[PDB]
């Protein structure tokens, strides 16, 4: 998951 | 510029995030976004004009932080659906399997449910823990905005996703999606917050  | 949930503003002229929820802190004016948005003191800006600036945020840890206004903004409790508005009751936290939708700037406007709760992103700065998940899609630019239920009940804050190469999570079934946000209630009290409502 990334930040949006 | 009214401060309604869902829509854009920079950071510093460079970064873009969506506004979370319109709050005060006493005469104060503000709005609740993600952390990872803006350093304190960020200057925020919502078409072209200055608003006001970041006042604090945790990120990462946490992924939160709220805006402080000029006295000139007016602050709406509504969240942006298309050319429509929900309008914003209170924050009562729904539960898993509860319906949510969530407005941004790149996606706009998205429904799903609550998959889980208290789950760890892993982003390259650091764990971010506590987050909600939820199904519904999302893209790169939504963080910071509203996740609300169709009732009017504010949850929480967009922060991250498992996007694919097209900058979002929605050409992947619901299924797969994994969009978390920040959980409003901590904030709130952190800041000294009120949520305003209508």
């Amino acid at each position: 998951a990334a930040p949006a | 510029a009214n401060i309604v949930g869902g829509i854009e503003y920079s950071i510093n002229n460079a970064s873009l995030c969506s506004v979370g929820f319109s709050v005060t802190r006493g005469a104060t004016k503000g709005f609740v976004t993600a952390g990872h948005c803006g350093t304190v003191n960020a200057t925020a800006r919502i078409g072209g004009a200055v608003v006001g600036t970041f006042a604090a945020r945790v990120f990462p840890g946490n992924d939160r932080a709220w805006v402080s206004l000029t006295s000139a903004q007016t602050l709406l409790p509504r969240v942006a659906n298309g050319s429509s508005f929900v309008t914003v009751r209170g924050s009562t936290e729904a539960a898993v399997g509860a319906a949510v939708c969530r407005s941004g700037r790149t996606t706009g406007y998205q429904c799903g449910t609550i998959t889980a709760k208290n789950v760890t992103a892993n982003y390259a700065e650091g764990a971010v823990r506590g987050l909600t998940q939820g199904n519904a899609c999302a893209g790169r630019g939504d963080s910071g905005g509203s996740w609300i239920t169709s009732a009017g009940q504010a949850q929480g804050v967009m922060s991250g996703l498992n996007v694919q190469s097209n900058g979002n999570n929605c050409g992947i079934p619901a299924s797969q999606r994994s969009s978390l946000f920040e959980r409003l209630q901590p904030i709130l009290s952190q800041y000294g917050l009120s949520l305003v409502t209508g």
